């Protein structure tokens, strides 16, 4: 015959619940979410207030800093210490020009002294901070070569005529050599030289030491590899021609696997503010005191009104200091509570009967 | 026959050519920002799916096309969607040009870019890169999703078991798998009577033999007359049917006691005259006995039925006739004890009272639609004579009488019996004999032979000989056959009238018997006015002189008196907008000539349509197929409304094809009304279960499913637009390409498809118990364009949230990790945004589902988990270039989960708060019914409960 198969699925009689939301059921959920979100928001905000930070913008060093120590203008630094809400103690800086270098646009050394009145746990991060550097534009972000990154000796056609991800504008030099790190991304790397330690001004016997081994995810060493090129087929990018004035000979080819500032740079920041770890310390607390940082100015930003700076923190579990998560958890819990109160008011004032057939749209009229 | 036609029919849309342009722009005119080899996966997969599904469609069609109203609204929705996408791309291009205008930036230094004079050129390139950027804002899976949903709904309509009629072995086979939702907005039903509402098997009920009217029965037209008068038809009928059942039992007992019949079967006996079964023996004597036996002999001989052995038992016969009334007559004459068996070379064989006897049929003047009669000359051996027996209409016979050989004493009482039968609602016949002596028969036979020897349209000479010979007749009496309603037709009609559906019954029967059968069917009930447009003499002589103006006057009066408006174009335009069930309980009754003269002229058509806009019930009497098609098209074309037309036969096929939904009533033989239809049900009863349950379901399912889609994709798409603000609308992607393809392929598709397939606001039992829930589908509240606009506004707001919450967690110092390492690549903010958007969309779909069944819940959970698992699986593979460990670095950050949970809360709080405010202080009828269901008001009804089944137990209230 043709009798349709009696089956809980084909007859649309699946096992199910039919949730009708009566105030006795919804209002408890509103109150529950309000309570838990207010608690979590207060916890996040309280745990976040304990986060102290130091931000210093040193892009104005080559012109504002002098040869003798001087206070940093109030526009360039931001201190946030939670034990001392009223601690200005402005930092100082001093410029040490370098007439030997013929790159008059950015050269010398900026020396910054800052006074931290409290410690910095034991895991201290020193990032740099670029502002108004557009690293998210269509052609820029696609301008590298995942064949060179992975270490292949890709020829000019694999490097130039590959698909969407290809270093087109900086594929080749005049002499006929492929740029080893090719593309606008690897070529425009950040160039300031950061110190391997924070000089202690008071007691110069205990210097706070920093490192550059551990500033990038370890897993990234599975994607970057030591090249297999031959030092005769490759030449530095057009902007690395002060670091390699003679080109790549048998020793100076940069191993990009153990070079984590490169690996941090090859991850183009999504937005206009860029914050990349450059120094770390995982062992010692940073005791209160007056410390000195010597940065070697190499990277020009005043051409496009950009900014460069240092950002020193211990951080948190939610990252740096950002009151957004706690603020928004509090607002969410309080909006849930307010709406529960409004619904309960309108219910205890003008609440209809629940299962009243007399209210149906046809039984009414 | 598959590849060319299918690929062309697929690319004949706008979304498909748009995506093909995108493929060609990514591959042939590649600017440098695309993964082309894989960006062609959505197009090719949807093309292959549509090709397979349409191959199955054409295969089902092999072993005209209609489109629902939802489809045209869907076209308008897609147009508005494209308008939004164009506005987005326009703003992207304009802002990128205004940006490239600036003369000092990071690019002149580090990007090796120059000032391309007349920055409009880079603006143009940016417009055409944003056209490809905002892919997901093109609704491309929308049409294949709607097709999958409609096919699944039609498969459910097919495989439903409460629609399969076991007697016919015929489930409700759909012939159009894309109008399920049109089934849910039916506002008018046009139904032929004779074959649809009444089982087209005529049963012999009464007969007036020699002025003695034998027969007792309770007909539905008699019950309707009693109901309209006011007598308690329930008790009246209970008493009458009990009495007649006892009488039938005793009648069969007396019949068995009379004589031994070999071809007697009590199950198909329908003559219920105890008076006849008692008078056949001795009650009136010998003359009435002879009259009855002659009536039976003539009834069992004058026919054209061909008999064959019953497949169950070869001794039983099947009585295969062409017309049902002749079959009924021969069957009742056999069951009374005058059986007819076999058909030899000369005449036929009658078993009378148990003995065989043969006859000699000479000339069968067969039945013709223009002759309205069937005559036959048999040879009676004994010195054989001729017997010319003719069966026809009452007026047909009364026109051909003899000037002397009429009793005029039996004639008056037989005419009274015939009029009483016509009033009680039966089809009457008339039977007349002629005895021909040997000499006169020889003369007439030679004349008939020499007349039939004339070829070249022998029909004319044949009819003139018939006129000359059949002018003198001796009538014996009349018969009466009955057409019973189908099981559950009154219940189905009251259900469809409670639902708010206006019902039209197109009859071929007289006006008064049609009104009686309507009162019996509950089409008309008491406390319901009957606006009659009969063109009888009483109204003719009072209104006018000629028809076609009496009907106009009557329409004007029945308008101006029982409402306050007149027939006008502005009133038509006004009533076009309202769909409310009418109040006042009025009904129309109209004759064939009145319907013709109301369809003739334009102003009269306008008046008739405005009068039938109200008046939930309309009866039309003695109509033609052309008139059926005309009334259906008048109600549909003007007064744009959704119409169903249910029928059988070969005129209701023209009635069916000219209607939004066409339902064919399947007979034991596949018919034209079944074939050239949209659905095909066994009995009219099933129409209730279909139209309500599935209709409504489908309609709601699609309604709520379509804006859902138009919202879900929007979220994702618009997030890219927002990242445009922070990358200067330059065209870099915030999402990975696998994200951008799978958000529509796998991440958010099954939730909305299962919402459209499996959702149920209330189960079928409540759907059939509270039929008024249909009224919303009649009023077109569940699917407007305002609903789609509100869903798109909600999608815009939720996209704002899903982007700017991760952005705001970054914006302060771009450090969101616990170990100070970097997550600032834009693919990682894209993972943030994508996870928030997917979970928000799926929880939105879940909150807007009415019934949380385990299939839908499992697949919503699986869509969310598959987002997480795809991130985890694509990262852990080195083939993801800049996306290497997005999983292990993002899903391990408490910042991620903090933003995730609070952003899902902020996306779902406005809509859930509004839904709560609604369900509390302005609840709809389905919410009130779901509360009454939770409190347990519908616990006594069994799970599968059809209130239109006679073999069902009644409930408390
Ligand atoms: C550190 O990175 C700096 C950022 O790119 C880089 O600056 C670039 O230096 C090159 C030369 O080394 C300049 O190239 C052009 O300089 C002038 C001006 O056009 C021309 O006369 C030269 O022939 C050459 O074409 C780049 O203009 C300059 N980039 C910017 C944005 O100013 C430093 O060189 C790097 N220094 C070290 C020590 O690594
Ligand atoms: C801490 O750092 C300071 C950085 O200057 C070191 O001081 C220098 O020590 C070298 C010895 O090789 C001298 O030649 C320099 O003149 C010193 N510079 C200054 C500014 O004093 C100091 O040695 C470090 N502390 C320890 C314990 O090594
Ligand atoms: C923290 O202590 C660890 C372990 O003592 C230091 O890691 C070693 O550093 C030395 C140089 O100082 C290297 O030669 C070793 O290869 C490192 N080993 C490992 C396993 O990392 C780390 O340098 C110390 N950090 C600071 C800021 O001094
Ligand atoms: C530091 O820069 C500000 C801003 O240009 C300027 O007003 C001020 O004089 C500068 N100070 C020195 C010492 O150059
Ligand atoms: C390799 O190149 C570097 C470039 O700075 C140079 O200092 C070094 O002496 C070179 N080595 C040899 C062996 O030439
Ligand atoms: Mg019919």
């Amino acid at each position: 015959n043709r009798r349709p198969k009696e089956d809980a699925f084909t007859q649309q009689r699946l096992a199910a619940i039919n949730p009708v939301l009566t105030p006795r059921t919804v209002l408890p959920l509103y109150l529950l979410i309000a309570v838990v979100f207010v608690i979590v928001g207060g916890c996040i905000l309280a745990q976040n207030s304990k986060v102290d930070e130091v931000t210093i913008y040193y892009q104005d060093c080559m012109t504002n800093a002098t040869s003798s120590w001087s206070d940093i203008p109030s526009e360039h630094w931001q201190f946030v210490f939670h034990k001392y809400k009223t601690y200005n103690t402005a930092p100082q800086w001093r410029f040490v020009d370098d007439e030997s270098d013929d790159f008059t646009k950015q050269r010398g050394t900026c020396q910054i002294r800052f006074t931290t009145p409290s410690d910095m746990k034991n895991n201290v991060y020193l990032n740099y901070v670029l502002e108004k550097f557009a690293a998210n534009h269509r052609r820029y972000v696609l301008s590298f070569s995942e064949d060179q990154i992975r270490g292949e000796d890709a020829s000019y056609e694999t490097v130039h005529d590959a698909t969407g991800i290809n270093c087109k504008p900086l594929s080749k030099n005049a002499d006929g050599k492929i740029y080893y790190p090719c593309g606008l991304i690897a070529n425009s790397m950040f160039n300031d030289t950061f110190p391997l330690q924070l000089t202690n001004v008071g007691d110069t016997s205990n210097n706070y030491s920093l490192t550059n081994k551990g500033i990038n995810w370890e897993s990234d060493k599975k994607r970057y590899k030591k090249t297999k090129y031959n030092y005769t087929q490759i030449a530095p990018p057009p902007y690395w021609e002060k670091m390699y004035p003679d080109g790549y000979n048998e020793t100076n080819i940069p191993d990009i696997q153990d070079w984590e500032e490169f690996q941090n740079w090859m991850r183009p920041g999504a937005f206009d503010k860029i914050t990349k770890l450059i120094r770390i310390n995982k062992n010692d607390t940073l005791p209160a005191g007056e410390y000195q940082l010597d940065i070697g100015l190499h990277w020009p930003v005043l051409e496009f009104n950009g900014k460069k700076g240092i950002y020193l923190t211990h951080g948190s579990h939610l990252g740096g200091r950002n009151p957004f998560l706690g603020i928004v958890y509090l607002i969410g819990g309080c909006i849930c509570a307010a709406m529960a109160l409004i619904l309960l008011t309108f219910w205890l004032f003008g609440g209809r009967k629940i299962a009243d057939a007399s209210s149906l749209s046809w039984n009414m009229k | 026959t598959f590849l060319p036609k299918n690929i062309l029919f697929q690319f004949h849309n706008f979304a498909n050519v748009y995506f093909l342009v995108l493929i060609i722009l990514g591959a042939f005119q590649i600017f440098g920002v695309t993964n082309p080899g894989l960006s062609a996966v959505p197009l090719v997969v949807i093309v292959i799916i549509t090709a397979i599904k349409d191959a199955i469609e054409d295969s089902r069609r092999t072993v005209p096309t209609k489109k629902s109203r939802i489809s045209r609204e869907l076209n308008f929705s897609v147009v508005i969607n494209f308008v939004l996408l164009f506005i987005l791309c326009f703003v992207s291009g304009i802002a990128n040009g205004v940006y490239y205008d600036k003369k000092g930036r990071s690019r002149f230094s580090y990007e090796f870019g120059t000032i391309a004079g007349s920055a409009a050129t880079n603006g143009f390139v940016s417009f055409w890169v944003a056209v490809i950027l905002y892919q997901s804002l093109v609704p491309i899976s929308l049409y294949i999703s709607v097709e999958i949903i409609k096919t699944a709904q039609a498969a459910f309509i097919y495989g439903d078991v409460l629609l399969y009629n076991a007697k016919l072995d015929y489930p409700c086979t759909p012939k159009s798998w894309n109008i399920s939702d049109d089934l849910g907005q039916v506002e008018y039903i046009f139904s032929d009577k004779t074959g649809t509402l009444t089982q087209n098997v005529m049963e012999f009920k009464k007969c007036t033999i020699n002025g003695v009217s034998y027969g007792r029965a309770y007909t539905e037209a008699l019950a309707g007359l009693r109901k309209r008068q006011g007598i308690d038809v329930e008790t009246e009928g209970r008493r009458e049917k009990a009495e007649i059942a006892k009488d039938r039992d005793t009648m069969i007992d007396e019949l068995r006691a009379l004589s031994g019949n070999s071809q007697f079967y009590p199950e198909e006996v329908t003559f219920v005259s105890k008076e006849f079964v008692r008078d056949l023996k001795g009650a009136s004597g010998e003359v009435q006995q002879r009259c009855c036996e002659h009536f039976m002999l003539a009834l069992a001989l004058c026919h054209s039925v061909l008999v064959e052995a019953n497949p169950d038992n070869p001794k039983k016969l099947d009585l295969k006739a062409q017309s049902p009334d002749e079959a009924a007559l021969v069957a009742t004459a056999r069951d009374v004890g005058f059986s007819f068996v076999g058909k030899t070379k000369k005449g036929l064989i009658i078993e009378m009272q148990g003995i065989q006897k043969e006859f000699e049929i000479l000339n069968i003047l067969e039945f013709n639609s223009s002759r309205k009669r069937m005559s036959c000359i048999v040879k009676i051996p004994g010195e054989p004579r001729a017997l010319l027996i003719c069966k026809g209409a009452d007026s047909i016979i009364y026109s051909r009488l003899s000037r002397q050989s009429n009793s005029e004493a039996i004639l008056e009482k037989t005419a009274l019996h015939l009029e009483q039968y016509a009033t009680e609602g039966l089809r009457t016949l008339c039977i007349a004999q002629r005895e021909l002596s040997w000499s006169e028969y020889e003369k007439w036979n030679e004349k008939y032979d020499i007349a039939a020897a004339s070829l070249a349209n022998r029909e004319d000479e044949l009819e003139v000989v018939a006129d000359s010979i059949e002018r003198e007749l001796i009538l014996l009496g009349g018969t009466a056959i009955e057409d019973r309603l189908q099981d559950g037709v009154p219940d189905c009609i009251e259900l469809l009238a409670e639902a708010g559906i206006k019902l039209w019954v197109l009859t071929g029967d007289k006006v008064e018997t049609a009104i009686n059968i309507g009162f019996s069917c509950n089409l008309l009930n008491n406390e319901m006015e009957l606006l009659v447009i009969k063109t009888t003499g009483d109204d003719v002589k009072e209104f006018g002189s000629e028809p076609s103006e009496i009907v106009d006057a009557l329409l004007s009066k029945y308008l101006k008196e029982y409402f306050n408006l007149t027939g006008s174009e502005e009133e038509i335009f006004e009533a076009k907008k309202d769909h409310e069930f009418p109040k006042g309980n009025y009904a129309i009754v109209i004759d064939g000539d009145a319907l013709k003269l109301a369809l003739y002229g334009e102003d009269i058509r306008r008046k008739f349509l405005l009068l039938c806009k109200n008046c939930r019930a309309v009866l039309c009497c003695r109509v033609s197929p052309s008139q059926k098609a005309a009334v259906v098209k008048l109600v549909k074309d003007s007064l744009d409304v959704m119409t169903l037309a249910i029928g059988d036969g070969s005129n209701d096929v023209a009635m069916i094809q000219s209607a939004d939904v066409g339902i064919g009533i399947a007979g034991e033989e596949g018919r034209q009304a079944v074939m050239c239809s949209d659905y095909a049900i066994g009995q009219f009863r099933y129409l209730a279960r279909l139209v309500l349950v599935h209709g409504r379901w489908s309609y709601k399912r699609l309604a709520e499913m379509i804006p859902e889609f138009f919202y879900k994709n929007m979220i994702f798409a618009l997030a890219l637009f927002w990242y445009g603000i922070y990358n200067d609308f330059d065209g870099s992607y915030l999402y990975e390409y696998t994200y951008m393809m799978f958000y529509n392929l796998a991440f958010t598709s099954l939730p909305v498809i299962f919402l459209g397939i499996l959702d149920q606001d209330v189960n079928d039992t409540i759907s059939l118990v509270v039929p008024q829930l249909y009224r919303v589908g009649i009023l077109r509240k569940e699917w407007n364009q305002r609903k789609f606009l509100w869903y798109m506004l909600d999608g815009l707001y939720q996209s704002i949230i899903c982007f700017f919450f991760p952005y705001l967690v970054y914006h302060k110092n771009m450090i969101v990790t616990s170990n100070g390492l970097g997550l600032d690549h834009r693919y990682f903010v894209g993972v943030y945004v994508t996870t928030i958007a997917v979970i928000s969309c799926n929880t939105y779909v879940l909150l807007h589902q009415y019934r949380w069944d385990w299939f839908s819940g499992l697949f919503i959970a699986l869509s969310c988990l598959v987002v997480f698992a795809w991130t985890g699986i694509w990262s852990s593979a080195i083939a993801s270039r800049e996306f290497f460990k997005a999983a292990a670095r993002i899903y391990g950050a408490p910042s991620f989960w903090a933003v995730f949970f609070v952003a899902v809360l902020f996306c779902l709080l406005p809509r859930f708060t509004y839904d709560s405010f609604q369900k509390f202080f302005y609840p709809t009828d389905v919410e009130i019914v779901r509360e009454m269901w939770q409190h347990g008001h519908f616990d006594h009804y069994p799970p599968g409960y059809d209130p239109t089944d006679p073999n069902r137990p009644k409930v408390t209230k």
